[PDB]
C-alpha cells in the first residue's frame, strides 16, 4: 500500500536511469 | 502472445532459480539473455539503492494482485521505456520469490498469468512502434 | 567474553556479505569457518524445507527484539545443543539481513548486542560443560 | 503465531543437524 506507492515511485526512476544510461 | 508468456516464464525461471526454487515444481535466446543480465543488474542496483523490492511489501494471496496492479500501472502511467520494461520483469520476479519465501507458491502461476496479460494488452504495442524486442537486444548485450 | 562477539560480529559480517552489504556501513579462525560453513548449510536447508527465516516475519524496529526473545526463548527451552547453536546463529544472520533488507539497518548493531548477550549470559555456560568451541569444530570441521 | 512456527521449525533443523553430526 503506502510501500507499493514508494515501490513504484522508486521503480520509475531506477528504470528512467537505466533508459537513459543504456540510451547514451 | 506466446512469445510473451514464453518470455515471462523464463524470467521467472531464473530469478527462482538464484534463490535455490525450481519452476516445474510450482506449476529469441538473446532476448531472453539480455533480459536476465538486465533483470539482474537493476535488481542489484535496486538492493543497493533502496531496499530489498518486496521485502517491505506485505503481500498476502489476497492483496497479492491489486496491490501488483497499482505497481505497474503507476510505473507506466506516464510512458513506456525499456528500462521500464526491464523494472517491470524484476518486480514480477521478486514478486515471485518473495511468494514462495511466505509458502505462497500457489501465487506464481497467477503473478506469471498477471504479466504476460500486460505485457500483451498493454506493453506490445509500445514494442512493436519501438524495433521490437530486436531493439532491446541490441541495447542490452 | 570478547571471543564471543567476535563469533557474531564475524558470523553477521558473512551473512550481510552474501547479499551484497558491508558490516561497517552500519557499525578464532576455526571456529568462525566452521560457523560460517555450518550457518551456510542450515540456511540452505531451511529454505528447501520450509520457508524463507524472515521474509514471513513481519518486523518493525518497535518488535525487533520482542520478535528475538521469544524465537531463542523456544529454540533454547527444553536444552541446548550443537545444532540449535547453529540455528541461533543463523536466525539472527537472517534477521539482520532482513533489517538491511527492510530500511531499519539500525537493527544490526542492536541484534549484534542480543546476540553476544544471550551466547554469555545463556549459551556460554553451556559451551563450556561440554568441551568449549573445541569440541564445535571437532564435529564441524570438514 | 508466524514467530513461533519459526522458533520451532529451528528446532527440529536444528536436532537434526545435532543427532546427524554425533553419528
Ligand atoms: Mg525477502
Ligand atoms: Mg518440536
Amino acid at each position: 500500500s503506502s510501500a507499493a506507492q514508494l515501490l513504484a515511485l522508486r521503480l520509475k526512476l531506477l528504470g528512467d536511469e537505466l533508459h537513459q544510461r543504456t540510451m547514451w | 502472445s506466446q512469445s510473451n508468456r514464453e518470455l515471462v516464464v523464463d524470467f521467472l525461471s531464473y530469478k527462482l532459480s538464484q534463490k535455490g526454487y525450481s519452476w516445474s515444481q510450482f506449476s529469441m535466446a538473446a532476448v531472453k539473455q539480455a533480459l536476465r543480465e538486465a533483470g539482474d543488474e537493476f535488481e542489484l542496483r535496486y538492493r543497493r539503492a533502496f531496499s530489498d523490492l518486496t521485502s517491505q511489501l506485505h503481500i498476502t494471496p489476497g492483496t497479492a494482485y491489486q496491490s501488483f496492479e497499482q505497481v505497474v500501472n503507476e510505473l507506466f502511467r506516464d510512458g513506456v521505456n525499456w528500462g521500464r520494461i526491464v523494472a517491470f520483469f524484476s518486480f514480477g520476479g521478486a514478486l515471485c520469490v518473495e511468494s514462495v519465501d511466505k509458502e505462497m507458491q500457489v501465487l506464481v502461476s497467477r503473478i506469471a498469468a498477471w504479466m504476460a496479460t500486460y505485457l500483451n494488452d498493454h506493453l506490445e504495442p509500445w514494442i512493436q512502434e519501438n524495433g521490437g524486442w530486436d531493439t532491446f537486444v541490441e541495447l542490452y548485450g
